């Protein structure tokens, strides 16, 4: 629920698309058990999908190890320091590919209510409204019901 | 409404009130100092004063003798009243008893009070003195004593 | 340029204070026996030249610290903040003892020093104020006096009541600030080798110790202020609660200069005096 | 912190301070007895539609007093003690109503008051009063603060209104407080003898505000109107007001001219601004009497 | 009648911790300036009063031991004398209640 | 607007020989003058709010 | 049954550097199974909440409630332990940092109530009370709130 949940404003890491786009995900750790039944989709992903993903994303360092011994997991680390874990136990190779792409396609901010859908740093060009725009002025700057 | 009623209400009625105060007064005449609940002592102080007043008239008077017969229960004390207390206060015309408040009672946390007949033999109660005459405020007031006396 | 004269005093004051405090050879111990009817027969074990009588008072109870106003060691008054020096005997003097003589004297000379630290900065910098002395007067007199000399340009200026009100407000600011009365034992040469600005207290400085066999003198410091007095002072300026400088006097033999004299009267927080009694006391602080 | 005046004084100092402050009080009281040798204010002749200050008296007790027509008339004794006009506030200082005077009564100790009140009275040169009351007067009735007021301020033959704090009965049930016919005795009225009946009707689920119910009684200010003045004792400053007056004995009451719309006139023959004993106009005797009082020392009445 | 609803901890806290129900800090305690014990102003030093009651009880025990039994209120004054105190010139003809400890400093 | 209250608004405008060169808001007239100086400085130094945004392409 | 309070007198901090401010010492102490309700002991516990030890003892010596002497004995034992073991210098240089009363165990007949009393004494002088909110502070915070308004629900 909104009231019962944090929130943030719409933002980017380092003005990402301004100069040059940079890919925020920088490290991806796969733990895949060589024997466990829950590590089957993970084993398929590593055997026939991780090389292609590594080639398509050369800014991400992908480590894979075989010592959880019962449960797999993927831990994604980002430029801005954020970590994000996702379960891949008992999932299909399609699901794991979709998930890993999702991880590589987002900035490491928090997935919480974005208050505004548009963030602008220079919201005004003609000058933000104040009660004296569109209001006349009178001779010598007199207030109403003055004399001098 | 209780406007202008000077007598406390205690005991099981008026009579028990007189009897309670009578026992307190007898204890006071026998020992010359007793610790009792504060309100009861404050009620008994007037009676002890007037008892000394009646005792000054002396044995020969019969009204005083009847009164001291009622208000003293162990009669060995009636001699004392007429031969040790009343003679002792031949000078004072009032205020024969001093009444203080003391630490509340341990059990029922009642307001206590020690009451005694002035001049007895007992070790003296720790009365509270006033501030020494040599304290700063008193010294300034003494200077004002002098300076006002000379002017007048 | 008085605003640098204060610094020129305080820097050397702190210098001597530090050089004295650094003479202690690795925290030696002294024994202070306590005498008096209250809590008698205790033996404090203190530090030879760090612990003060307060360091002893706090050992006993907050009551002793709150009520104590001066300390007898070897049966002579000894300020509360002044460090001890040797295995001694101690007792604490308050305002409500039977004989508050020494305490009253200390209180009134402390009030004199406070009035000094108030008057000196009271005037416009273009004038030149020079503190003469704190003439010791008995408490019975009716007010404490402080002799100062104003610059000759003010002969036609007898202070008006409003300016006395300003003096009182400033003194109340000083007490409200709650500064302590630090003390310092110093060889008499500071007054003869540095303090050239001593023009009228140049007389007092020999009165410090020329009379006594030793060649050491006492300095008292409120804080960014220094002055000598003839005895111990009360520990904090908060002790005073009611305070007022009433009027001023002049001494007729006006050959050297106009020796203005300032009168004031005060009481501690303990011995507060009711409003009307205080008015009566003030009326007599004008003699 | 917390303390009273003579807590720290020594044994031989309390009597002196008592004597000194009492002497100063007497001196200050005496140094205001002549308000015309000081600087008075304009004394205008009375004209219709004006109002003049009143007094703060102290209720002594009651007595009878008969009349030449043969009837009886209880009266109440009001002693004017130290009644001084204390303050003045201007017509538009109260923002339109009238001019006002603050009058005080019944000198009190000075060790038992707040600092502000002591400052006020010190600047005014008087010892503190007990009750201060505000009288609404016209502009021309002004009196300089510091002047005294005296029982001769009134004269017999007029009517006068008196306001005071009634006697406090404490918390009272409903029949002692509002005259409620409680419920009968036996015939079985168990546990209901002196009780209110139905507090309110049934359809409304509330008790109206202003319903008569148990609670504190008396001890509120209230006014009696139309009391006539029979006698004045100008040596002890007593006023003999007809009928009974609220309050208990030795409690301060506020006396002023009758405001009822049948005595609006007859403020003329009264001394308008006040009575000044220093006017020296055929100095008043010890007792001023109404035209119809069988005063003592006179022959016993006869009806022929 | 009976309650219609439980009362919450909030209402109960606004009642129980209201100032009117709190224990007031006492502004009238101080220290016996000579004896140095705590006391209220209008009340006797508790320690001093106890040390007085002890001596009163000892004196009264001696009085009882001398009077024998009940119903023996003497018809003369009484004076109490501690060790090494001969009956003064004013106390002849007054019963003496001897005690066997040095007179207390506070006994005048 | 609101000259006497505790929440005033003063709009102070600098001029240079009968021609405006800035305009600033504030609560005190001193602060409004300071802000008018700041906006005039920005206009002269070419650093306004609506300047030609930097050209990253 | 949890004995946590008396275990906070065993946290051994690291030896201080000669630079950092001297750390104020502490002592935690508790009385268990006080035959007294908790809703009554709470008033005494709150009375002495923010005052030094000596003033607390003074205030308790002259209070009427039964738990006053229990709190007093607890505070005296705490002071003695603080000086004797926790290397406090001046036995008057302590103040009641935390005072609270808690429920107890024993059985019924009608509950037979019990309660514990928990006190934390912190070395040093009492901290001054929070001063009243002066009118200038109220105006300052109202201005702060008026000066943080943004245009709501737009760019
Ligand atoms: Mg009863
Ligand atoms: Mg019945
Ligand atoms: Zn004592």
């Amino acid at each position: 629920t909104a009231r019962g949940t944090p929130s943030r404003f719409l933002a980017s890491v380092l003005h990402n698309g301004l100069g040059r786009y940079v890919q925020q995900l920088q490290r991806l750790s796969f733990s895949v058990s060589r024997d466990g039944a829950s590590s089957r989709g993970a084993r398929e992903f590593v055997e026939r999908e991780v090389i292609d993903f590594a080639r398509r994303n050369p800014g991400v360092v992908i480590y894979v190890n075989s010592r959880p011994c019962c449960v797999p997991r993927v831990v994604a680390e980002y430029l801005n320091g954020a970590v994000r874990e996702e379960s891949i136990h008992c999932k299909s190779v399609e699901e794991i590919s979709t998930l890993v792409q999702k991880l590589a396609d987002q900035s490491g901010l928090d997935v919480i209510r974005i208050r505004k859908p548009f963030h602008t740093d220079n919201p005004s060009i003609q000058g933000q409204w104040h009660p004296f725009t569109n209001k006349p002025t009178t001779f010598r700057g007199l207030r109403p019901r003055e004399v001098q | 409404i209780s406007h202008g009623r000077v007598f406390r209400r205690m005991g099981l009625g008026p009579e028990s009130r007189i009897h309670l105060l009578r026992n307190l007064l007898t204890g006071l005449v026998r020992h010359e100092r007793i610790e009792a609940p504060w309100a009861r002592v404050d009620e008994m102080r007037g009676y002890a004063e007037k008892l000394i007043d009646y005792g000054k008239l002396g044995d020969t008077n019969e009204r005083a003798m009847r009164m001291a017969d009622f208000w003293l229960t162990e009669k060995d004390l009636i001699p004392k009243l007429f031969q040790v207390l009343a003679p002792r206060y031949k000078d004072q015309t009032g205020g024969y008893t001093r009444m203080l408040q003391i630490p509340n009672r341990s059990l029922d946390r009642a307001k206590m009070a020690v009451i005694e007949y002035k001049g007895n033999c007992l070790p003296p109660l720790p009365l509270p003195r006033r501030d020494s005459h040599l304290t700063l405020l008193n010294q300034l007031l003494q200077g004002l004593r002098q300076d006002l006396r000379q002017s007048q | 340029s008085p605003t640098e004269l204060t610094e020129m005093r305080n820097d050397l004051f702190n210098k001597e204070k530090a050089r004295q405090l650094s003479l202690t050879p690795r925290t030696e111990k002294i024994e202070v026996k306590h005498v008096g009817k209250t809590d008698p027969g205790t033996v404090f074990v203190m530090n030879k030249n760090i612990s003060t009588p307060y360091s002893c008072a706090m050992h006993l109870s907050e009551w002793y610290c709150r009520k104590s106003i001066l300390a007898l060691v070897d049966g002579q008054p000894w300020d509360m903040y002044k460090p001890l020096t040797k295995s001694c005997e101690i007792k604490f003097l308050t305002f409500k003892d039977c004989d508050p003589g020494e305490v009253n004297k200390a209180y009134w000379r402390s009030c004199a020093m406070m009035m000094g630290c108030v008057i000196e900065r009271a005037f416009k910098d273009e004038y030149m104020v020079n503190l003469v002395r704190a003439p010791e007067v008995p408490v019975i007199s009716g007010a404490f006096c402080y002799d100062v000399v104003l610059d000759s340009k003010l002969d036609e200026w007898m202070p008006t009541k409003e300016n006395l009100r300003s003096f009182t407000k400033d003194a109340h600011a000083l007490i409200y600030k709650d500064l302590p009365f630090e003390t310092l034992e110093v060889e008499a040469k500071v007054a003869l080798e540095i303090f050239q600005h001593s023009k009228y207290k140049v007389d007092f400085i020999e009165e410090k110790a020329s009379q006594n066999p030793e060649r050491i003198v006492k300095l008292h410091r409120i804080g960014d202020f220094i002055d000598v007095s003839e005895g111990p002072l009360i520990p904090r300026t908060s002790i005073c609660f009611q305070y007022e400088v009433s009027a001023v006097h002049n001494l007729q033999p006006t050959q050297p200069s106009l020796i203005r004299r300032f009168q004031g009267v005060s009481l501690p927080v303990h011995l507060r005096a009711h409003f009307t009694i205080w008015d009566k006391l003030l009326e007599r602080s004008r003699k | 912190s917390g303390t009273w005046w003579d807590e720290h004084l020594s044994e031989e100092n309390v009597p002196f301070i008592k004597q000194l402050v009492s002497d100063e009080d007497k001196a200050q009281l005496a140094s205001k007895l002549c308000p015309l040798k000081d600087e008075p204010w304009p004394i205008h002749p009375w004209e219709p539609g004006s109002f003049r200050v009143g007094l703060i008296a102290l209720k002594l007790g009651m007595m009878p007093l008969w009349t030449k027509d043969g009837q009886k008339h209880v009266v109440t004794l009001l002693q004017v003690q130290d009644c001084h006009v204390l303050k003045y506030t201007s017509k538009e200082n109260c923002n339109g109503k009238m001019a006002t005077l603050s009058v005080g009564g019944k000198t009190v100790s000075r060790f038992r008051k707040a600092t502000s009140i002591l400052e006020f009275y010190r600047e005014l040169g008087l010892p503190p009063k007990q009750t201060v009351k505000i009288f609404n007067i016209t502009d021309n009735a002004a009196i300089k603060p510091g002047t005294p007021l005296y029982a001769a301020h009134f004269r017999p033959g007029q009517y006068v209104d008196v306001t005071a704090k009634t006697i406090g009965k404490g918390f009272q049930g409903v029949m002692k407080r509002w005259g409620f016919k409680g419920q009968p005795a036996t015939h079985g009225q168990t546990k209901t003898h002196r009780r209110p009946g139905a507090v309110a009707t049934g359809d409304i689920g509330r008790v109206w505000p202003g319903t008569k119910m148990p609670g504190k009684m008396g001890n509120i200010y209230r006014t009696e109107y139309g009391l006539k003045v029979w006698r004045i004792n100008t040596k002890h400053n007593i006023i003999y007001v007809n009928g009974s007056v609220p309050g208990h004995k030795n409690c301060l009451v506020k006396v002023k001219d009758s405001k009822l719309p049948a005595y609006k006139d007859l403020g003329k023959n009264l001394p308008f601004p006040t009575y000044f004993p220093d006017g020296d106009e055929e100095e008043l005797p010890e007792d001023l009497y109404d035209e119809n009082v069988c005063q003592p020392g006179a022959p016993s009445i006869t009806f022929a | 009648a009976a309650p219609k609803n439980r009362r919450t901890i909030e209402v109960n806290r606004c009642r129980r911790r209201n100032p009117q129900k709190l224990i007031k800090v006492k502004n009238n305690i101080d220290v016996c300036p000579e004896c140095g014990h705590l006391k209220q102003k209008h009340v006797l030093c508790a320690y001093c009063y106890e040390k007085v009651c002890k001596e009163t009880a000892e004196i009264r025990r001696q009085i009882g031991k001398q009077e024998g039994g009940p119903f023996k209120a003497p018809t003369i004054e009484t004076v109490v004398l501690y060790t090494g105190e001969t009956p003064s010139e004013q106390d002849q003809g007054k019963r003496i209640i001897e005690r066997d400890r040095k007179r207390p400093s506070w006994f005048t | 607007s609101g000259g006497t209250t505790a929440l005033p608004l003063y709009f102070v405008g600098l001029y240079c020989d009968k021609k405006l060169i800035a305009e600033g808001p504030g609560e005190t007239v001193l602060v409004a003058e300071e802000e008018a100086a700041r906006v005039a400085l920005r206009k002269l130094y070419g650093f306004t709010e609506n300047r030609r945004p930097w050209n990253y392409s | 049954i949890s004995r946590k309070w008396e275990k906070k007198n065993k946290i051994v901090y690291p030896p201080q550097l000669p630079g950092e401010p001297r750390r104020p010492a502490e002592i935690y102490h508790c009385r268990r199974q006080i035959k007294y309700s908790k809703d009554k002991m709470w008033y005494l516990a709150k009375l002495i909440r923010g005052m030094s030890i000596d003033q607390a003892l003074a205030q308790l010596e002259f209070n009427d409630k039964k738990g006053a002497k229990i709190i007093k004995e607890v505070l005296l034992e705490a002071q003695d332990m603080a000086v004797r073991d926790h290397n406090v210098e001046f036995r008057s240089n302590l103040y009641i940092a935390e005072s609270t009363s808690g429920r107890g165990q024993c059985l019924k007949r009608m509950e037979k109530v019990y309660c514990h009393y928990f006190v934390k004494l912190v070395e040093g002088p009492p901290p001054p009370p929070e001063p009243p909110k002066t009118a200038v502070a109220h105006a300052k915070e109202y201005i702060q709130q008026l000066r943080s308004r943004t245009i709501v629900h737009t760019l």
